[PDB]
């Protein structure tokens, strides 16, 4: 029922914590909701669309191939990392790398894919490259999930990690094969359950990635539209709530209701 | 029933069948196939941004084939933690898996994946295990001071830690 702005308030106060959000249309780019779109969050794994986009930005210029073959090692085995884990023995290529990470949110094929990339600094520096001035990586998996107070480090704002993914899906800078294939990783995506797509009527499209980390810090990025089609990017995240997980689940899935319940209001 | 559980990794045993595993995990919490391969995964509980869960890995992917590989996450808690930067530090490569457990705590340690790659021989066995300070631990979110310590033959290859003291 409430309008998207005031279901944000109602879940500041019921969190005691801060919601930032981006509703924006994806063919303009013009921003239609915006909520503490300047404040930073915690990208938590919702970096992993901009890592991906950097390594689709690689082959596209002839110096990677999805199709190549990573190995690795205990060593660089972190926590969340069902995918990586299982394929130890035998390594990975990197186009299944970057679906266990955005899928699955698998933290060492993400660790993995930012080796390639050049670490936090060279997806940061990717990040300036398409004209991102403010969303930057720092650190690595798992460490990235911390959101202690006030830290900028691997953070963005709603504001441009909207504008960020518009670049990267739908701009000149990837190519149409890229684009393609980097949606339809967030279309596949397989934990966003609890999210907007428990609130999404039947019929429409969604394509999404979610992050999670350390006090209360929760997100999800996404586009989605009626009819099948993509129409706008929304841009939730939280942090800084003692609230269980079950609560901040619920509260991201109500924005999401809110939106798209006055999706023409 | 109810979804994959500590209980239940226990339950299983290297030497099983994949019909085996699918009886005590509950079939509807597993999948193989896709990127799993020809390992059975099963989800426990929600965390972080995946779930709690096993992987079950087989000889071969003939259907009498057995477990020669288990690996959790979340499942199982250390059962008296007392890790730290310093013990940490005491840790060196090349100590055996008794040793290791002797400097880091008895109770600090859980079992994240062991695998016979020649079974039934013992033979180049790999054992991984998440090792915890007495808070770091969470079945449901993420840690505040760990450790993971991997060996090969019963021997330590390589140690990491994050957050300790």
């Amino acid at each position: 029922s409430p309008q998207p702005l005031e279901q944000i308030k109602l879940s500041e106060s019921q969190l005691s914590g801060r919601v930032g959000m981006i509703e924006m249309d994806l063919a303009s780019g013009r921003t239609l909701t915006a909520w503490r779109a300047d404040e930073r969050f915690p990208m938590m794994s919702t970096f992993k669309v901009v890592l991906c986009g950097a390594v689709l930005a690689r082959v596209d210029a002839g110096d990677e191939q999805l199709e190549r073959k990573i190995h690795y090692r205990q060593q660089d085995l972190v926590d969340y990392s069902p995918v990586s884990e299982k394929h130890l023995a035998d390594g990975m290529t990197v186009g299944e790398l970057c679906a266990a990470a955005i899928t699955m949110s698998d933290n060492s094929a993400a660790n993995l894919l930012l080796a390639t990339v050049g670490g936090p600094a060279g997806l940061t520096a990717f990040l300036r490259q398409i004209g991102d001035n403010v969303t930057r990586l720092d650190r690595w998996e798992t460490e990235l999930n911390e959101a202690l107070p006030g830290d900028a480090r691997d953070t963005t704002t709603p504001a441009s990690m909207a504008a960020t993914l518009r670049k990267l899906l739908t701009s000149q800078r990837l190519s149409a094969r890229s684009q393609r294939q980097l949606l339809q990783w967030m279309v596949d995506d397989r934990v966003a359950g609890p999210l907007i797509r428990s609130v999404l009527p039947a019929g429409w499209f969604i394509a999404d990635k979610t992050g999670a980390g350390e006090r209360g810090a929760r997100g999800i990025v996404a586009l989605l539209g009626p009819n099948n089609k993509a129409e706008r990017i929304v841009v939730i995240y939280l942090r800084d709530t003692p609230a269980s997980m079950a609560e901040r689940n619920q509260q991201i899935a109500g924005i999401g209701a809110a939106l798209i319940e006055h999706w023409q209001r | 029933a109810g979804v994959m559980t500590g209980a239940k990794f226990t339950q299983i045993q290297f030497g099983m069948t994949r019909q085996q595993v699918l009886d005590i995990a509950g079939a509807e919490n597993c999948e193989t196939g896709g990127s799993f391969g020809d390992s059975i995964h099963c989800r426990g509980h929600a965390a972080g941004d995946y779930y709690a869960y096993a992987t079950f890995g087989f000889t071969s992917a003939a259907a009498d084939a057995k477990v020669d590989s288990k690996s959790q996450e979340k499942l199982l808690a250390p059962s008296a933690p007392t890790l730290t930067l310093a013990k940490f530090n005491q840790v060196t490569v090349g100590m055996t898996r008794a040793q290791v457990l002797a400097t880091v705590g008895q109770g600090s340690c859980t079992t994240w994946s062991e695998y016979y790659p020649a079974y039934p021989s013992t033979a180049g066995v790999t054992l991984s295990l998440s090792c915890f300070d007495v808070d770091g631990y969470s079945s449901t979110g993420f840690y505040r001071g760990s450790a993971h310590l991997w060996f090969t033959d019963g021997v330590l290859q390589g140690k990491r830690q994050w957050d300790l003291v």
